């Protein structure tokens, strides 16, 4: 049993990534954001207040064969984002890319926020973190990824995110055509529950590289690099008229700019980011600031690499009891 | 329109 699912950037910003996932009996599509990062399965529905969704497909769980209420269970889930979203929780047959899984939970949203509201092109999310995160009460449900595990070849996902462009996330297989070289797997820390991992150090553009321990999370469902104010600083250093502002809340750049790369390293291996995915274009339409895809992580207490370092590398998440983390050149 | 997911 394996599963391949286009993923597709939602805008020329590469803000997130859409993946179709199969839902209820017969099959209604939604498009989810698989997110490393949390634990939850959750979707726009049938119950979901009126005067909060805005051209999402929502799931109605009264046409799926398939479907139960698990009677009350209940979630509320809140990011860093500030995003929230709550309801009640069905059981239902949930597919992607031709993968299975049969009475996965399915989190219903009664509740959602703006954020989401305001988001037409997600109606949900799958979410690709440690089932300890997950936040249905008051019986814990397990994850989309641990629900399969038994039933796949082998026990991983692989992430291979597009700059502007699709990718593929890959379920119960390595395509070693979609990576060059050799995979560098490191040791995950599951104790918060993230893909947790601790990076060599870095190099800004052609600079000499400095070894120091990053300790941060693999997040499919954050857009930007976080790393501590040191790093984050040496980088913008680099470039002529960066500067952090309050007012927009980070650092920008020139748009006439030339944004250096940024490797960072995954054991005795190294990962550039090209300089032209921390591009993330005008703060405002007419603009000639634009916005760096590195920002600092002092605020949010933990350092992420989000979609601008995982979508130079191809990312095997290995769901082994031993969990690692591999990261390849693509 | 970045995203930050907990």
């Amino acid at each position: 049993s394996t599963g391949s699912a286009t993923t597709t950037p939602i805008d020329s910003l590469d803000d997130a990534y859409i993946t179709p996932v199969q839902i209820g009996t017969p099959a209604q599509t939604l498009n989810l954001d698989f997110d490393t990062g949390s634990s939850d399965l959750w979707v726009f529905s049938s119950e979901t207040t009126a005067s909060e969704v805005d051209g999402q497909t929502i799931y109605t769980p009264s046409k799926s064969t398939t479907a139960k209420l698990l009677s009350g269970a209940t979630w509320s889930i809140s990011y860093g984002d500030g995003s929230s979203s709550s309801g009640d929780v069905y059981t239902d047959t949930v597919s992607v890319g031709g993968l299975t899984v049969t009475g996965q939970a399915v989190e219903s949203a009664k509740k959602v926020s703006s954020s989401f509201t305001e988001d037409s092109t997600i109606d949900g999310l799958l979410g690709l973190a440690f089932s300890t995160l997950n936040t249905v009460s008051p019986t814990q449900q397990k994850t989309f990824f641990d629900n399969a595990k038994a039933s796949l070849d082998s026990p991983v996902f692989t992430a291979d995110l597009g700059y502007h462009a699709p990718g593929t996330y890959n379920f119960g297989f390595i395509d070693t055509t979609a990576y060059t070289g050799s995979i560098t797997y490191t040791a995950v820390s599951t104790k918060q529950g993230f893909w947790e991992w601790t990076s060599t150090g870095y190099a800004v553009g052609s600079g000499t590289f400095k070894s120091t321990s990053i300790d941060g999370i693999a997040d499919t469902g954050t857009t930007l690099l976080y790393l501590p104010a040191t790093v984050v600083s040496a980088y913008w250093a680099q470039v002529s008229g960066a500067k952090s502002s309050s007012s927009v809340g980070g650092y920008v750049f020139p748009c006439s700019a030339t944004l250096p790369s940024f490797t960072f390293g995954v054991g005795s291996a190294r990962i550039v980011i090209p300089g032209d995915y921390i591009d993330f274009g005008p703060i405002s339409t007419g603009s000639s600031s634009c916005f760096g895809g590195i920002q600092s992580s002092a605020g949010i207490g933990i350092n992420i690499f989000g979609d601008v370092a995982l979508k130079a590398a191809f990312v095997v998440f290995n769901g082994a009891t031993t969990p690692t983390l591999g990261f390849a050149s693509k | 329109h970045p995203f930050h997911x907990l």
